């Protein structure tokens, strides 16, 4: 409960870890791992409204949450080299289950104003879409 | 901060003897601390979130903590530590050359094959 | 008692971390290696400096000459075709070199310490394993935190070809022995493997005690009818 | 070329599995061809057999002297001095040997596969490791269930020495890739190491699935009318 491994917001999963070092048997101790999942009961399968029924199957692959797909910097001798960090980082494409408080989500709807139709744009999460 | 890009920039060195003090080494309005004549320059590239300052001709005296100031409304002060390690410079020029009174000049400057793309 | 001429590639250490890809053209088995000349098919920094005739098996002469140049054209795919103008024969022999093709890229894994070493409480072993790569050259280093460990603290084996599931691929291994106190305290260790088929020429894996196989697992599933936002 | 006489020690691969440990005192470097024959110091019940010669650089000679008398007096503690004599400089050369002491035992570890390989439904890889033994002679086999696998389905490296303080010790690895259907069935696999200092000459180690499976699993389902999460 003390060190955070992943906090992923496209699927709303969080994984922490801790060593519970006790006193009796002072040679063995345990390693605990906590996983928290929040399940949205009223979202759609694609995040655009009219598409599909509400999602009923949620699938978490812990080898995909845990991965790191970005370069990093290492100093080997007297140098700065750029390295990768994983064996599986080829192609976003991952389907998102929840929203994310810091991102707009907009849609497009046609309506009528006497003559022509229009291309009205519509906010799906109204707190995040003010133009500022 | 990007919303105060029309400011003045400073570069001070931590003295740290009595209580702590920043003597100003260089500024944006064109004033150099006279002991640093020839080996200090503050530049404005890349702009838009950052700026650079270049300190060369290093001796082992320059190992210290350095601070950066601006006259903006909000004051981020960031600390950089310069260490000194063993090695030799990648570029190569001779010792400080002379010239004749009234005749041509040429000065080389090597660079290794890591700096061929640049 | 017999001439035979070969061409050796550049190394991996000086061409990945640096770029100074010197070449070397040298045969051994001559008769009268005192005055001789060498050919290289392009030349820019033409000071291909000579050297001393280091003897070899059963004491015959050996030439010595280095060709400079760095790692932009060898990366672009050029060719070099050194051959000899010997003082000992009448019609020369040809050899050339190019960048290698049909390359696979490796797979890196780090393996945690075994269980029975953690009870004895003296020193533990890490094992770095790199697999499936077609050219036979590789680099393996080690890091503690962000500090490179010096080379005398770890043992690394050679590169050998694995059993053939169709095409010829290779393997390598390495180990490092550290203290059980600072593995239990929480220091982190890395094994960095560099091979030329990889896109950024390097790849890294990091391992510590907290990010490993657990003994306890707690799972919480919270059903949220309120909103679908994930704060 | 240059003359030299050396000798060998009997191989471990049939000293622990048979009793045909042929010694060898072979000399190399002879102006003429074979005209030499030998004499051994003990009276072990047979005399040596000599073979037909072989070729070397520019015309150098070499024959062999095999002493087949191995009813195991070697680990009993004998010394086995060799003596050759050739039409060359009239000094009949000498050679020693001893089966040494100062031994140590190896410690054998068999490692489980990494997680990325398990989640991909292909070949999974296993790792054997032995370290800490005093003479650099060892054997490594493999087993699936009880049948010994043939020696051309696994790769094993050489035996090199590891950096430490004073007391010289050595190490050796080996790998073996099996199919993920074989792993997830529940079949076991074993590494097996032969060494001279072992009391019963061998050691096994066995791995399968269920190795580091966790002991505790908690599952709590928090239904709505109760949600209270924190940032
Ligand atoms: C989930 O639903 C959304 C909403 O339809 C899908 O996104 C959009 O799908 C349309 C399909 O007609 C794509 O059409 C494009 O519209 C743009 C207008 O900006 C136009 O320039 C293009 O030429 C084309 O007509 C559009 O690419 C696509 N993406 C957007 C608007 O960003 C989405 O594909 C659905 N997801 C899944 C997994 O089905
Ligand atoms: C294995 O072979 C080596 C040589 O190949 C033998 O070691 C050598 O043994 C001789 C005599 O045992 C040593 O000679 C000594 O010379 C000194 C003079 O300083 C003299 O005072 C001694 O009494 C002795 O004669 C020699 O030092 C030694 N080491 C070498 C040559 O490096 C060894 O005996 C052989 N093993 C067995 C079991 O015989
Ligand atoms: C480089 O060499 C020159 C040569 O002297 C130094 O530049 C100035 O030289 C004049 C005449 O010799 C002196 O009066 C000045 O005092 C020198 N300048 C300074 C700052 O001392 C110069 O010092 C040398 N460069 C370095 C880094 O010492
Ligand atoms: C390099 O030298 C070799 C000599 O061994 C030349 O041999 C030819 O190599 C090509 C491959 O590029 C083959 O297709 C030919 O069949 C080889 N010839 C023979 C007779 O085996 C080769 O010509 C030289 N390289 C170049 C680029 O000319
Ligand atoms: C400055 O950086 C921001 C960051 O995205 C960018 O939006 C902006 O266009 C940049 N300004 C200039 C002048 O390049």
């Amino acid at each position: 409960e003390r060190i955070v491994l992943v906090d992923n917001k496209c699927k709303c999963a969080r994984i922490t870890s801790r060593i519970i070092r006790s006193s009796e048997d002072p040679n063995e101790d345990i390693v605990e791992r906590n996983i928290r999942i929040i399940v949205p009961l009223n979202n759609r399968e694609n995040i655009s409204d009219p598409t599909s029924p509400l999602r009923t199957r949620f699938v978490y692959h812990l080898s995909d949450l845990c991965k790191k797909c970005d370069p990093t910097e290492v100093e080997l001798d007297n140098q700065i080299v750029t390295a990768t960090q994983s064996n599986i980082c080829d192609e976003a494409t991952e389907t998102c289950y929840t929203y994310d408080r810091n991102k707009c989500y907009t849609a497009v709807v046609p309506l009528v104003y006497g003559g022509e139709t229009k291309m009205v744009e519509t906010a799906l999460t109204p707190d995040a879409c003010y133009p500022d | 901060n990007r919303k105060e890009s029309k400011s003045i920039k400073y570069w001070c060195l931590w003295e740290g003897a009595q209580n702590g003090r920043c003597p100003l080494l260089v500024d944006s309005e064109g004033w150099v601390k006279a002991q640093y004549e020839g080996r200090l320059s503050l530049l404005e590239e890349p702009g838009n979130g950052t700026f650079t300052v270049i300190l060369n001709q290093l001796t082992s005296r320059d190992a210290g903590f350095y601070w950066c100031l601006t006259n903006g409304d909000t004051l981020w002060r960031t600390t950089v530590e310069i260490k000194i390690i063993e090695g030799e410079p990648n570029l190569k020029v001779p010792g400080n050359v002379t010239a004749v009174l009234g005749e041509t000049l040429k000065v080389p400057c090597h660079f290794p094959c890591k700096f061929s793309s640049y | 008692c017999h001439p035979r001429l070969s061409l050796h590639r550049p190394a991996l250490e000086d061409l990945l971390l640096g770029s100074e890809a010197n070449l070397t053209c040298t045969l051994t088995g001559l008769r009268d290696a005192s005055g001789a000349t060498f050919t290289w098919t392009p030349s820019s920094g033409k000071s291909a400096v000579q050297g001393p005739p280091e003897r070899d098996l059963c004491g015959c002469y050996s030439v010595s000459s280095v060709l400079p140049g760095c790692a932009q054209p060898w990366n672009h795919g050029e060719t070099f075709t050194c051959t000899a103008a010997h003082p000992e024969l009448k019609t020369p022999l040809t050899a050339n070199i190019t960048k290698s093709g049909n390359t696979f890229r490796p797979e890196v894994h780090l393996l945690p310490p075994p269980s029975e070493e953690l009870a004895l409480n003296e020193l533990v072993t890490l094992t770095c394993l790199a697999r499936g790569f077609s050219p036979k050259d590789v680099l393996v280093r080690w890091l503690q935190g962000s500090q490179e460990l010096p080379r005398e603290k770890y043992l690394t084996w050679a590169s050998r070809q694995e059993p053939s599931q169709g095409t010829t691929t290779y393997a390598v291994t390495s180990i490092l022995r550290v203290a059980a106190e600072d593995w239990k305290k929480g220091e982190t260790f890395s094994c960095m493997v560099g091979h030329e088929a990889l896109p950024l020429a390097f790849t890294q894996k990091t391992i510590d005690r907290l990010a490993g196989k657990p003994t306890h697992i707690n799972v919480s599933v919270v059903m949220a009818e309120a909103d679908g936002t994930c704060y």
